[PDB]
């Protein structure tokens, strides 16, 4: 029963600057076998659908923008966005892939 | 264009039973697993569970919340996935979403059907 805790609960920043958020594995999520952290991001704007922004831990897919950074590995991970843009407002889920599938908490970024 | 649509929700009472639908297409459907993502509202996202793919052979996953009372099926032959649900806490938006173990993500996602409860 993985569990995964993200940190904080919410945050608000200004448009332009920095921010990161945590997201704790109870379990490490590191397979030796092809060297790969099943852990992925996922962005949800409000009242729409999730969208895939990480996964690999640090690989970022295909039409994410270079602001979204992922990192981490193992138990500990870490989402990156540099300069926010407005369009960033959303609840970030980061969710287990190790064994079946686990979300987050979620972390609500507020934009003022 | 990949695309994954969602229906079947609405207004029901405990116990009873719901049959969602995900109408899917531009991608080889039988190459993907299939996820089920609900969303309480004002809550987290919750997986539900998978289908695997041709090689993987079909088999069905799930999570110990909805496990045994909710069943997951697909048309290869059409490409719609279905979620069966049989028998409060079940009310939530209704994701499918395109997994499997090459991104080992949901890289596509429905626009959801919300599913309530009311006497
Ligand atoms: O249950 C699966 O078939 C699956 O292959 C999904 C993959 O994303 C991966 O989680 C895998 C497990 O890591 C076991 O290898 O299970
Ligand atoms: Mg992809």
């Amino acid at each position: 029963d993985i569990v995964l805790t993200q940190s904080p609960s919410s945050l608000a920043v200004s448009a332009g600057e920095r921010v990161t958020m945590s997201c704790k594995s109870s379990q490490s999520l590191f397979k030796s076998r092809n060297q790969k952290n099943y852990l992925a991001w996922y962005q949800q704007k409000p009242g729409q659908s999730p969208k895939l922004l990480i996964y690999w831990a640090s690989t970022r897919e295909s039409g994410v923008p270079d602001r979204f950074t992922g990192s981490g590995s193992g138990t500990d991970f870490t989402l990156t966005i540099n300069g926010v843009q407005a369009e960033d407002l959303a609840v970030y889920y980061c969710k287990q892939s190790y064994n079946l599938r686990t979300f987050g908490g979620g972390t609500k970024l507020e934009l003022k | 264009e990949v695309k994954l649509v969602e229906s079947g929700g609405g207004l029901v009472q405990p116990g009873g039973s719901l049959r969602l639908s995900c109408a899917t297409s531009g991608f080889t459907f039988t190459d993907y697993y299939m996820s089920w993502v609900r969303q309480p509202p004002g809550k987290a996202l919750e997986w539900l569970g998978f289908i695997r793919n041709k090689a993987k052979g079909y088999t069905v996953e799930y999570s110990a919340s909805v496990k045994g009372r909710f069943t997951i099926s697909r048309d290869n032959s059409q490409s719609i996935l279905y979620l069966q649900m049989n028998t409060a806490e079940d009310s939530a938006t209704y994701y499918c979403a395109r997994d499997g173990y090459y991104v080992d993500a949901m890289d596509y996602w429905g626009q959801g059907t919300s599913v309530t409860v009311s006497s």
